[PDB]
């Protein structure tokens, strides 16, 4: 794909990475000082090192693989409850930032740096020691067995790290030690997606400043890594065989083996949407979550809060890291070969389907709904949200109406034609229509369903115009005949607007098709 | 590992508290049972011990437990397999019913206790058919006395 | 306890000189343009000992950056670097080089000469137009009478003859004359040398670095501040106790 | 407080720096720890053949001597001095040894010129075949 | 002075209107990336708020701060007690404002809208409270031109002003050789080269004892192509003998000690 995954030119491929790149006398002294530096607990100058030289010139600085470690713990220092141990630390705070946030910000950038390579912005040796020294990391981040609920290897023999003779920081153990533990990183996921929606302030505090970032950050390295994996560490033309072996030794596989629990499907449903808005089904037992540092559950008496966030604006971050971890999900399950299954994760793609439209279908709160299944890019989530979509109306129609019709859109966003057609075939049933059976006293959760299935359906047409563009709306009468469905759909809604039920109007999606591709509500409002 | 059920007494009687002292995992420090801080298989293990113990001073002449037997990492479940058999080594014991919903590999079979399986095959006659098949998981049935 | 606010305030008047002290000085650099390779000024390209130990007037051009002496030990070895350090200004204790100065004085000879020539050609030259490119240090030790000093320039003008002028000379040309590391005697490199405790290299590295002294004086504020807060807290309890006894004479 | 641990953590990187610099002469790998707790100055040194820094004590003789040697340059190193003066060292370390530590110091002390250093040794310096290199000013006394 | 720093926003924010105005954003008829044109979805954002004024007090700026965007240094607006008042998330705010960019507009507008953008990032608040990726305060910056951007940026606070040189180069350190060629213009310098102006500036903060802003002017001027890192450059070495000249080691200023660590690993830096 991109220069990131392709660039081996300046590779030293050995035993313990293929990805092994040689330091030049230039990044030697720079790590030797890097180090030096850290030794003497002197993080802001380190941190002033990294920042003095950072995109104002040519040449790249790259940061070490233990420096990186360093600066993922410093990332957990946060000033809400270790104000006083970073105020004795650094007493004239020339940056005027917290050392946690300076670290946060020099690894947000260097992963953005790494995620484009730029051969003319920078030199292809410093972006390949720079990816180098994130896959060595990631590689000491490895999650260890999962429970339910060996110590530093330095691969550059020129110099001696800092993390051989110490294993906390500031009085925080190191991000991966405490990671490389049985029942920690998983605990960590969930307490992270937990804390996400929390109103309690420590633990929104928590996980948005600390927990969120490097949740993303890791996950971003992890899909790095594995496409790397994918395309070096394979032996290209296999017997299908070896090929899912290897896949069993991917780092995403070694990611989510330590969420693999009983049942992966349910198991993972829940932990993916744990603390939202739908009903728990079967009464499925609480999973424990603890602090992983100490007090993160409390708030120093010198830090004040002094920041509030909408609650749109906390499930839109919980829930783009949700569509994140279910898409590096989706990425592991798609490399492997049909009918074969993966060995050491139980992992199948239809029980993590069915699983996901499961949860989506209990939603009781549209916002939630629409978070989840409104994207930014549709380009970068198009293997996965179009699966759930589909999964997701099936469901809606399977309860809503006896009759399940079976749904093939996902194969027929190839040929606009046919998904028009199947539209037609489906509000023909009226399974997308209301439903007369619905009784009136529950009428807002038909609604509710109704605009759910009308989510899905606006999912599906804008992956169509992704895949099709706007070429034969009108040109195609089967295209004209959907729109008419569509308005046929509208009326019949309309007929129960009229009955009176109640004085919120059914949601109608004649606007929005009409915005998206009905071309003004066709001949309706064209004038 | 080292641990005692303490009864701590302040003045008032009422205060009186247990404490369990933990000493599984030198990582963990010593504290009160709870799931979310330890792993699962040490606290199944803990908790199946402190019941074990509070067994000879009960009248009940036998003790009942339930998806206990299952696997715990192969390594808590193995401690307290072994833990078992201790206690049966002990005459004039409870009976314990253990449920192995997961086969763990190379179990430790004492010779007091006897395994039971249920299992059936293909290749094995129907059970009412077959007077010797009627009984499963029994040994001694088949040899005289 | 008075004597702890004696202390406190004593301290207080120390710390205030000191830093009136730090306000009196200035920069002394002008940050001549110029052009690096080229070595600084200051270094001594020649020294001159005449009557001096044991040798007689002798002659020696020291090197701009490295000198390697090959005298041999019992010809009067250390006899150079004891007369560097004195000429440059040392506390005679702290060179450990002979009882006393008086005997540092050649035998049956009343007076000895110590002549340094410090570089002023090249840059960093302190007041490079008044003392020309090179200053000249002479220092006479006499049995009798107090040593004399001579800061003289090339053609023999005696600038100065106070040992101030060569105290600012030397601190405007870096020299720690008064920090024993930077002159090793054959003591103090044995003994550097054969530490074995990682405390004694550690003590070593804080003394030679003027570290231990900052420490040894951040200790003894720290105590006499613990002192003066408790005796603080005796004299806040002694003046509420006071001050209720004035209330009650009210 | 703050101004001294500033300097002292200068004074440190300094040092460890220079010593980490002077250590590449042997093909060694080294750093330097300072510890208040226990108050002492711990070297690590990682030679060819080991994997893993060991402490400095677990050394031989002539690598103990050299470290040493690479503290003390390290140690003049922070504190910037116009003149340097040092005796007499071939006592303390013996053949080979010597002759590193002698090509140590000229290697470490030639190269800068903010520094001017008299080293007076009894030992003949032409001898050495390291006298080749500019920088470096014999003064053998002709009377012994 | 880490706790007196300039504060854009002094008031509480209109968490109730906001939270409409996020309401409004995250769902609406086109559910597409905004583009500069077609009104910037006007239908909702103009009956809320008609003018970026309000929608600047809806964040808690008062109006006699919107009225005139630019730094007292008279009034000590620069160094203030924080105020502990609750903003909404940076990221939301940008997009607010973004939704005034209107490109096809007078000068005025356009002027006004950078000044407010510049004020609003210089606040220690919304810095602390930033994202690590600008990716918003970078879209922002492309939209402008750079130069008038740092032209803007002079014009609202003071050319000594270098700790907020130092924090804006923090957020965009690719203009840092843009913003010394506005600080020390070679036409504005007269026949003085550029680093002669540097030099005159250290000198004359030198003689000011102004030792807070000198190390932040230290800070912002290494990384340059005028003040690079190396040990062999005459410039760092003339800083560090005069550090190490003011230096006592007694009783002396954070600031000198401060400078002279950093000076030392500036110098080791290659």
């Amino acid at each position: 794909d991109g220069a990131l995954i392709n660039s081996v030119l300046y590779v030293s491929p050995r035993n313990g990475a293929h990805y092994f790149v040689e330091l030049t006398e230039k990044h030697l002294l720079a790590f030797e000082m890097l180090n030096s530096m850290c030794l003497l607990e002197n993080y802001d100058h380190v941190l002033l090192f990294l920042e003095c030289q950072f995109g104002k010139s040519h040449n790249l600085a790259v940061i070490p693989f233990d420096i990186i470690l360093v600066l993922f713990t410093l990332s957990t220092l946060s000033e809400y409850y270790k104000e006083p141990i970073l105020r004795a630390n650094d007493p004239y705070n020339t940056s005027r930032e917290t050392l946690s946030r300076r670290a946060l910000k020099l690894l947000q950038k260097y992963l953005a740096i790494l995620k484009e390579f730029d051969s003319e912005q920078y030199n292809l040796y410093d972006l390949e020691l720079l990816r180098c020294q994130f896959f060595l990391a990631i590689d000491t981040l490895t999650p260890k067995k999962q429970k339910w609920g060996k110590t530093f290897k330095n691969p550059y023999r020129s110099y001696i790290s800092c993390l051989e003779q110490r294993n906390t920081i500031l009085g925080n153990r190191l991000l991966n030690l405490k990671l490389n533990e049985p029942g920690e990183f998983i605990n960590m996921i969930l307490w992270t997606l937990s804390n996400s929606l929390q109103e309690s302030t420590p633990l929104f505090l928590s996980s948005h400043e600390i927990w969120m970032p490097l949740l993303e950050i890791l996950i971003d390295l992890f899909s790095c890594r594995q496409d790397y994996f994918i395309q070096h560490e394979v032996a290209q033309n296999v017997s299908k065989s070896l090929f899912v072996q290897r896949l069993s030794e991917s780092p995403l596989a070694v990611f989510f083996e330590s969420l693999n629990t009983r049942n992966f499907a349910n198991r993972f449903s829940e932990y993916v949407f744990l603390n939202c808005d739908y009903k728990l089904p079967s009464d499925n037992y609480a999973t424990p979550v603890h602090p992983v540092y100490n007090g993160e559950n409390t708030i120093v008496d010198t830090y004040i809060p002094t920041i509030k966030c909408s609650p749109l604006y906390k499930s839109q971050k919980s829930l783009a890291l949700r569509r994140k971890l279910i898409g590096s999900c989706f990425k592991l399950l798609l490399r492997v070969p049909d009918g074969h299954r993966l060995i050491t994760p139980r992992i199948v793609a239809d029980d993590v389907i069915q699983g996901i439209s499961r949860t989506l279908a209990s939603f009781n709160d549209i916002l939630q709904f629409k978070k989840f299944f409104m994207t930014e890019n549709l380009s970068q989530e198009s293997y996965f949200i179009p699966l759930l979509a589909e999964g997701t109306l099936s469901e809606i129609l399977k309860d809503t109406q006896e009759c399940v019709v079976i749904l093939t859109l996902v194969e027929n966003l190839s040929d606009g034609v046919s998904f028009c057609n199947e539209v037609i075939g489906l509000v023909k049933s009226k399974c997308f229509a209301f439903t007369e059976q619905c009784s009136q006293a529950s009428y807002e959760e038909a609604v509710l369903n109704i605009e759910k299935c009308d989510v899905c359906l606006l999912v599906l047409l804008r992956y169509l115009l992704h895949l099709i563009g706007t070429e034969a709306i009108l040109d195609a009468k089967e295209q004209l005949e959907m729109l008419h469905a569509i308005e046929k759909n509208d009326s019949g809604r309309r007929q129960w607007a009229k009955a009176l039920n109640l004085g919120n109007d059914p949601p109608l999606l004649y606007p929005i098709v009409s915005q998206m591709f009905g071309v003004h509500d066709k001949s309706v409002i064209i004038e | 590992s080292a641990g005692a059920v303490r009864l701590e007494k302040p003045k008032d009687y009422a205060e009186w508290k247990i404490e369990i002292m933990v000493k599984f995992r030198d990582n963990a420090p010593l504290k009160k049972l709870d799931s979310h801080t330890q792993s699962g298989g040490e606290r199944a293990v803990s908790t199946v011990l402190y019941m074990i113990a509070l067994q000879e001073f009960t009248s009940a002449p036998f003790r009942v437990v339930d998806e206990i037997n299952q696997g715990m990492d192969s390594r808590n479940e193995r401690i307290v397999h072994k833990a078992m058999v201790e206690n049966a080594c002990a005459e004039n014991t409870s009976q314990y019913f253990l449920i192995t919903p997961k086969l763990l590999t190379g179990l430790h079979y004492h010779e007091k206790m006897r395994i039971h399986c249920v299992m059936a095959g293909s290749w094995i006659p129907n059970p009412s058919e077959d007077p010797k098949m009627i009984h499963f998981g029994e040994t001694s049935n088949y040899s005289f006395d | 306890i008075e004597q702890v606010d004696d202390e406190l305030l004593s301290l207080t008047a120390q710390q205030e000189n000191e830093e009136q002290q730090q306000q009196r000085k200035r920069r002394r650099h002008q940050f001549a343009p110029m052009t690096l390779e080229e070595s600084p000024s200051g270094y001594i390209k020649k020294v001159i000992l005449r009557n001096f130990m044991c040798h007689e007037h002798f002659e020696l051009e020291l090197g701009s950056r490295l000198n390697f002496i090959v005298g041999n030990n019992g010809s009067g070895k250390s006899a150079i670097l004891t007369a560097i350090t004195i000429g440059l200004g040392a506390k005679a204790s702290e060179t450990n080089r002979g009882s006393s100065l008086k005997d540092l004085i050649r035998e049956g000879c009343y007076s000895a000469k110590i002549i340094l020539h410090l570089d002023n050609s090249k840059y960093g030259a302190y007041q490079q137009g008044i003392f020309g490119n090179e200053i000249i240090v002479e220092r006479i030790i006499k049995r009798d009478g107090p040593a004399s000093f001579s800061l003289r320039s090339e053609n023999g003008k005696e600038i100065s003859n106070k040992k101030k002028d060569i105290q600012t000379v030397v601190d405007y040309f870096s020299v720690p004359v008064s920090n024993p590391m930077c002159f090793l005697s054959q003591d103090a490199a044995r003994s550097f040398l054969t530490a074995s405790t990682s405390q004694d290299k550690y003590s070593h590295f804080m003394k030679g670095t003027l570290l231990q002294e900052i420490t040894e004086n951040l200790l003894y504020a720290s105590a006499i501040h613990d002192s003066a807060q408790e005796n603080m807290a005796l004299h806040l309890e002694n003046l509420k106790s006071l001050k209720a006894e004035y209330e009650d004479a009210k | 407080d703050q101004n001294y641990k500033n300097a002292e953590k200068g004074t440190c990187f300094d040092a460890d720096m220079d010593f980490r610099a002077s250590l590449k002469v042997r093909k060694f790998s080294g750093n330097l720890s300072f510890i208040k707790d226990t108050k002492s100055l711990e070297i690590y040194i990682l030679t060819t053949n080991d994997e893993k820094a060991r402490n400095v004590d677990t050394l031989s003789g002539g690598e103990k001597s050299f470290s040493q040697m690479a503290l003390l340059l390290a140690t003049w190193k922070p504190m910037r001095s116009r003149i340097i003066a040092l005796d007499e060292f071939d006592v303390f370390m013996d053949q080979v040894n010597r002759k590193i530590g002698t090509t140590l110091i000229v290697k470490k002390l030639k190269d800068i010129a903010r520094t001017q250093t008299i080293i007076i040794t009894p030992q003949d310096i032409g001898k050495i075949a390291d006298i080749d290199s500019s920088g470096v000013s014999i003064h053998r006394m002709r009377d012994p | 002075d880490k706790y007196k720093d300039w504060h854009f926003i002094s008031k509480n924010c209109h968490y109730e209107q906001l939270m409409d105005l996020e309401m409004k954003d995250t769902a609406y008829s086109f559910l597409f990336g905004s583009s500069r044109s077609q009104g910037k979805v006007p239908e909702f954002v103009h009956l809320k708020c008609p003018s970026i004024t309000n929608l600047l007090v809806l964040f808690g700026v008062n109006q006699e701060k919107c009225n005139s965007l630019k730094i007292n240094y008279e009034k000590k607006e620069n160094s203030r007690y924080d105020n502990l008042c609750t903003i909404f998330p940076v990221n939301k705010m940008l997009k607010f404002l973004m939704y005034f960019y209107s490109d096809d507009d007078n000068d005025d507008v356009r002027e006004f809208f950078l000044k407010a953008f510049i004020c609003l990032i210089l606040d220690r608040k919304v810095f602390n409270a930033m994202e690590s990726d600008h990716r918003l305060c970078f879209k922002v910056l492309e939209l402008f031109n750079e130069a008038h951007f740092i032209n803007s940026y002079f014009e609202i606070v003071d050319k000594n002003d270098f700790f907020l040189h130092y924090r804006l180069l923090q957020i965009f350190p690719h203009l840092q050789s843009a913003l010394l060629r506005r600080r020390f213009s070679e036409k504005q310098g007269r026949t003085e080269t550029i680093q002669q102006n540097i030099i005159k500036e250290f000198n004359e903060f030198f003689d000011c004892k102004n030792y807070k802003n000198l190390l932040y002017f230290i800070l912002t001027m290494y990384g340059s192509k005028f003040i690079p890192f190396g040990p062999k450059c005459q410039v760092t070495e003339y800083f560090k003998d005069c550090i190490l000249d003011i230096s006592n080691e007694t009783t002396n200023d954070v600031e000198i000690s401060i400078l002279k660590g950093i000076l030392n690993l500036f110098s080791k830096i290659r």
